[PDB]
RNA sequence: AACGAGACUCUGGCAUGCUAACUAGUUACGCGACCGGUCGGCGUAACUUCUUAGAGGGACAAGUGGCGUUCAGCCACCCGAGAUUGAGCAAUAACAGGUCUGUGAUGCCCUUAGAUGUCCGGGGCUGCACGCGCGCUACACUGACUGGCUCAGCGUGUCCUACGCCGGCAGGCGCGGGUAACCCGUUGAACCCCAUUCGUGAUGGGGAUCGGGGAUUGCAAUUAUU
């Protein structure tokens, strides 16, 4: 994977500014402008995960109600439970989606599969 | 526990952070000279605040 | 008698000064000139590759009319008209940049001071050269009739 | 200190439309009947003088149908300023 | 002296009509400088009757949307339109809105007459302020049609329309929808 | 030797000095031929050339215009000279020949010496414009 | 003592000219040199609101108005000749701000 | 029918620019790039040559309409 | 006027086939990934006049057109006059042309398909991504 | 005779007569400038034509001439700012019109502590094969573009924003004025006006749909807020 020019070996081990500068201008004003507590919470418990995970098993399951939290590289390999406001679905972090927020990956609704209309 | 989520946001701002200050609405406000009150309640009392309809 | 600035066509004064200014030799022009629009407002860089001392002339002369012009005014001065896609038009002011940088140039040339009521008027000198272009340009357009 | 409250009676209070309404609500408040009250207070300000006036009475009275009241007196005025 | 736009001169011209005589004006007083006045003969009925003609012709070729504001535009393309028929004709381009409006006119007039869907016409006579006004209507709606896209510029085109509606030729769109009322004039009867 | 008037039309104010001079007439710092449309440029000398240029020759007239559009503008020139004249020749000259000028400059126009009443009327609710309205559909 | 100021907000016309005729004539038997009545720009408050509760209306628009008129009137004289003639006539429905100097 | 235009002259087309023009009574721009099949800009900018050459009289210029007369 | 006796009536540039006829800013405006914007950039760049016609060319003109529009950041093309700015994989600010537009669309499309995104899903069922009103319009080219 | 129509109130048009204005200007005189003038440039006396807004005048079919049981009134002309200013208010009655969702305005029904309560975190009113509706924008030559020249009024403001400086553009920084005829603001708004480039083809007319980037707002923008 190349974000940049730059590998996630990099990305993790680069300063959260060096981090930041690679994002676009939309999430450089979410960043510049600061991250809060109970998205620092989040960053803490998937850490927590991810580091009491098995040898070649994936970190437990840990549900959000965050859509609007941006996804860190550090989120990289870790499962994510988006809520969609009826069922908390299920979200596996690849490298590429390093950009994007956590919720898009979390469809908002069912599929509209039309049938014959009627008397109105 | 409970008494830091019960009033938990920033409503400083929006439609809900405002209300008509006679019958506790916040549908149809008007914003204009510090009026505060919706529409409804406005047009009943005009004439004590001195509301004349000239035209 | 002396034909002072107003007595005559402004569009051919803007286009006597705009020679002047290339003539005289003395003048900063961006890097960007041939980059950029002249406003939000517009779709194509400008025809003329004079662009820049041309509308140091107009600039000069809206200066030469009112004093107290600054970066607010300058930008005020060139409306636009946008037409927004599918939405309707709306007016647009100009670039901030391009008409404060065209002032800061002409205060760079010793055409501009810079006055105690904050804006910006012609000193005797720009006001000497300003009725000197009027004079050559007058004179000319009046002779060769 | 600053407030200072002054009670000052109503001269006529037959000419006072506020007054004689309050008046008619409170005495329809007394259970009093609809016809015989507001043909009391209608004749009263009626007799106090003024050019007309006109009463009138829209809610339940019989039953559960909607009624409206109208008992009308002398001159009336309506359109224009 | 009083002479249009500059050059021309507006009491050498004739009128060869009794009819259309008492109602086109520019010949005695009314001749002016500018065809815009901005003045009111929408006022009371037939007050429009004594405006200048040049400025009739004027206050109609801003008829469709676009330009519908825009008077000056007329007042542009009108004076182009006068120093181009000069160059063709070599006469008063006054006498060439005069004849254009004589001949462009209808005579005879259908009025529609029957239930809503089925036309059947009977054939009146037209008044002359109706003459007038619809001739001038033919002229700029000729110009408009014929100017579209040709890329024709509108003053080269009205002198067109105007010069053939002058001579009677069945170039000018107006001569034509003129011919084809008188025709159905005569087809009822 | 000094007499001033105003000219009006719609929105638009015209305001003319007339002092005994060379025949100088300027409008708010530029002679007549330097206004906007120059297509509107003999609407303006209408007077002048009906009066004839002997009365304007002791006559300096300096004209100050703001308001209105740029067409209404040249009306509010055209009236300020117009009942600048006018009103010059009844203090400063005699009424026969104020009479002279005034039978020369109303049977050509009455907008000369007088002004249109009519303005911008207010559009109401209900329609986009003056009378205009919004449209309206059954079924 | 030198330009004392009294400014004059009110409803309506009425009672206002009423008391700036009580101050400039009540100020003018003192001798106190007077610039006399000085009258603002009108101030309207306009409304548009929609009649009915529901908007089941024929879309019919309520135009509510009120006016407001400030004047101002200059005195030039000590402060308590002014302090007296403004506290002795007073007036219902205007209100009454001073300035000095 | 589509329409082609020449977009730079020919000796052809050039010979009845040059030869003809000049008798024309009226000359416009449109009615030269009607009757010589020239484009728009070529035949523009044709009358500004015959504006140099002194074989055409201008009469009036406003924006894009312009009014040419044959000389004499 | 002029009467050029060598025009080239057809003309090929980047794999596109160009009308000379027309003029020349319009003319290079025909190929993917410029606009009337940047023809006159690259075109006031190369110092290539725009009086002439796309036809009157010599190859050098062509040729250094060519050069200024393959590589932009050297020639002092502005980058924010760059296509993409900043691409996903090597960070790079690069000129788009038309084989690449083409492609780095259909790419952009895959790895959003690949990453099972909205953007993408959208993408995918035929559905505009913006967040439109898909209520009343969005109709015309379905069955 | 009475209500409804009119009258009336509100707005526009008239006033070189009146009442006046340093918080609006004018004329006059000084200084200032560039060639007797041009200048929103700086200050003092002069006054109200301009600019405001009060008082009160003015229009009443009035004057003359035509059509009229010479009656109402209807037409034309003059004298004139005006011979039609635009809105508000709206009777006796009714609708089984819209309004539990504007009301600390309610009669009943239900809900009442795993609440139909309320607050907290997300989603949803915005979804898309389809119909019906207001409305925007265009289909170009009276047009698009590019430069140049001079115009409004109603209102909004503790937020409107003067002038600098950094910024290609959005934007940053800053240093200032105004509870306002004082400061934004001589509110240099759009056509239009004058030159320029375009040349009848999906064209520079039209710009939807998109792929990248910059900046703002906000806790929070992915479901593109702009
Ligand atoms: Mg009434
Ligand atoms: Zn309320």
């Amino acid at each position: 994977f190349t974000y940049r020019g730059v590998d996630l070996d990099q990305l993790l081990d680069m300063s959260y500014e060096q981090l930041m500068q690679l994002y676009s201008a939309r999430q450089r004003r979410r960043l510049n402008r600061g991250l809060r507590r109970k998205q620092h919470s989040l960053l803490k418990r998937l850490r927590k995960a991810k580091k009491e995970a098995p040898p070649m098993e994936k970190p437990e399951v840990v549900k959000t109600h965050l859509r609007d939290m941006i996804i860190l590289p550090e989120m990289v390999g870790s499962m994510v439970g988006v809520y969609n406001g009826k069922t908390f679905n299920q979200v596996e972090i690849k490298p590429e989606m390093i950009g994007h927020y956590l919720g898009e990956f979390s469809i908002t609704y069912k599929p509209v599969k039309h049938g014959r209309p009627g008397i109105g | 526990g409970h008494q830091q989520l019960y009033w938990s946001h920033p409503r400083k701002f929006g439609q809900g952070s405002r209300s008509c200050r006679v019958c506790s609405n916040r549908h149809g406000l008007i914003r204009k000279y510090g009026l505060n009150m919706c529409r409804q309640c406005f047009r009943q009392y005009a004439k004590d605040i001195g509301f004349i309809k000239l035209d | 008698p002396g034909v002072t600035v107003k007595d005559v066509n402004q569009q051919e004064f803007v286009r006597a000064l705009a020679a002047f200014l290339k003539k005289s030799g003395k003048l900063k022009v961006p890097e960007w000139v041939d980059t950029v629009k002249l406003a939000k407002h517009k779709e194509l860089a400008p025809y003329d590759e004079n662009w820049f001392y041309t509308r140091a002339a107009s600039t000069a002369r809206h200066l030469y009319l009112r004093g107290g012009a600054g970066v607010g005014s300058m930008t005020k001065i060139y409306g636009g008209r946008q037409r927004n896609g599918v939405m309707p038009s709306h007016f647009s002011r100009g670039s901030k940049s391009v008409a404060r940088r065209v002032l800061q140039a002409l205060e760079g040339l010793k055409m501009v001071e810079k006055d105690q009521d904050g804006g910006r008027k012609l000193t005797p000198q720009g006001q000497r050269d300003l009725d000197r272009i009027a004079g050559q340009v007058a004179a000319a357009n009046k002779k060769h009739s | 200190g600053s407030v200072e409250l002054y009670a000052e009676k109503v001269a006529t209070r037959g000419l006072c439309a506020i007054a004689q309404a309050e008046s008619l609500r409170y005495k329809l408040l007394g259970g009093l009947a609809v016809r015989r009250a507001c043909y009391g207070v209608l004749r009263f300000i009626m007799e106090s003088g003024a050019k007309g006036c006109e009463v009138v009475v829209s809610g339940k009275l019989r039953g559960q149908r909607a009624k409206s009241m109208k008992f009308v007196d002398g001159l009336m005025i309506h359109s224009g300023d | 002296d009083i002479k249009l736009f500059g050059k021309w001169s507006t009491d050498d011209v004739q009128i060869n009509d009794i009819s259309l005589q008492d109602y086109i004006a520019v010949k005695e007083k009314y001749a002016k400088y500018l065809p815009h006045s901005a003045g009111r003969y929408a006022a009371k009925r037939f007050r429009k009757a004594q405006c200048p003609i040049v400025e009739r012709l004027t206050n109609s070729m801003m008829m469709h949307g676009r330009n519908n504001g825009k008077k000056l535009m007329t007042v542009r393309i009108v004076k182009h339109a006068f120093e181009i028929i000069h160059l063709l004709t070599g006469e008063n381009p006054l006498q060439v809105l005069v004849n254009a409006i004589i001949n462009s006119g209808p005579r005879e007039d259908s009025t529609r007459i029957g239930r809503a869907g089925t036309v059947r016409r009977q054939a009146v006579d037209v008044s002359p302020l109706r003459r007038v006004n619809q001739a001038i209507w033919l002229l700029c709606t000729g110009a408009r049609e014929a100017a579209f896209r040709n890329i024709k510029t509108i003053a080269e085109c009205l002198a067109d329309e105007l010069i053939n509606a002058a001579k009677g030729s069945s170039n000018s769109y107006a001569i034509k929808k003129k011919d084809e009322l008188e025709r159905v004039a005569k087809s009822n009867r | 030797q000094s007499v001033q008037v105003f000219g009006r039309k719609k929105t638009a104010t015209a305001v003319a000095h007339c002092k005994r001079g060379n025949g100088l007439i300027k409008v708010n710092g530029r002679p007549l031929e330097m206004i906007e449309p120059r297509t509107l440029q003999y609407k303006l000398l209408e007077p002048v050339l009906l009066l004839g240029k002997e009365r304007f020759a002791g006559v300096d007239i300096r004209v100050r215009v703001k308001g209105g559009g740029h067409v209404a503008q040249i009306y509010a020139i055209r009236q300020s000279i117009s009942k600048a004249l006018v009103a010059y020749y009844q203090k400063y000259v005699d009424e026969a020949s104020k009479k002279e000028i005034k039978d020369i400059l109303i049977q050509y126009d009455r907008t000369l010496l007088v002004a249109d009443p009519r303005r911008c009327e207010s559009k109401k609710f209900g329609g986009p414009g003056a009378r205009a309205r919004y449209q309206k559909s059954y079924r | 003592i030198h330009r004392i100021r009294i400014t004059l907000t009110s409803r309506n016309v009425k009672s206002l000219e009423k008391v700036c005729a009580d101050l400039i004539r009540g100020a003018k038997e003192k001798n106190l040199k007077v610039k006399g009545p000085v009258r603002m720009p009108t101030k309207t408050l306009r409304i548009t609101t929609r009649k009915t509760p529901c908007g089941e209306g024929s879309k019919t628009w309520d135009r509510f108005q009120m006016r407001i008129h400030k004047r101002l009137i200059d005195l030039h004289s000590p402060s308590e000749i002014v302090k007296q003639i403004t506290s002795i006539s007073i007036e219902p429905g205007v209100e009454v701000e001073v300035t000095i100097a | 029918d589509k329409l082609n235009n020449l977009v730079l002259f020919d000796k052809a087309t050039y010979d009845k620019l040059c030869k003809e023009v000049p008798n024309y009574k009226l000359i416009t721009p449109a009615v030269v790039s009607e009757r010589l099949k020239i484009r728009g800009s070529l035949a523009r900018a044709a009358l500004q040559e015959l504006l140099s050459k002194g074989l055409i009289k201008l009469v009036s210029k406003h924006r894009a309409q312009v009014i040419y007369t044959r000389n004499t | 006027l002029v009467i050029p006796e060598k025009f080239q009536h057809i003309l090929r540039v980047l794999n596109t086939n160009i009308d000379g006829r027309r003029k020349i800013a319009f003319a290079i405006t025909a190929i993917k990934g410029v606009g009337r914007r940047y023809a006159h950039v690259v075109l006031r760049k190369a110092d290539i006049d725009l009086t002439k016609r796309a036809g009157e060319l010599t190859e050098d003109e062509v040729e250094r057109v060519i050069t200024i529009m393959q590589n932009p950041r050297q020639y002092k093309i502005p980058d924010w006059f760059l296509n993409r700015q900043k691409d996903v994989k090597d960070g790079k600010y690069s000129q788009v042309l038309a084989n690449g537009l083409d492609n780095k669309l259909r790419e952009d499309l895959e790895r959003l398909k690949k990453i099972r995104a909205h953007r993408g899903l959208r993408h995918f069922w035929g559905l505009r991504v913006r967040g439109q009103h898909t209520k009343t319009t969005g109709r015309r080219g379905r069955t």
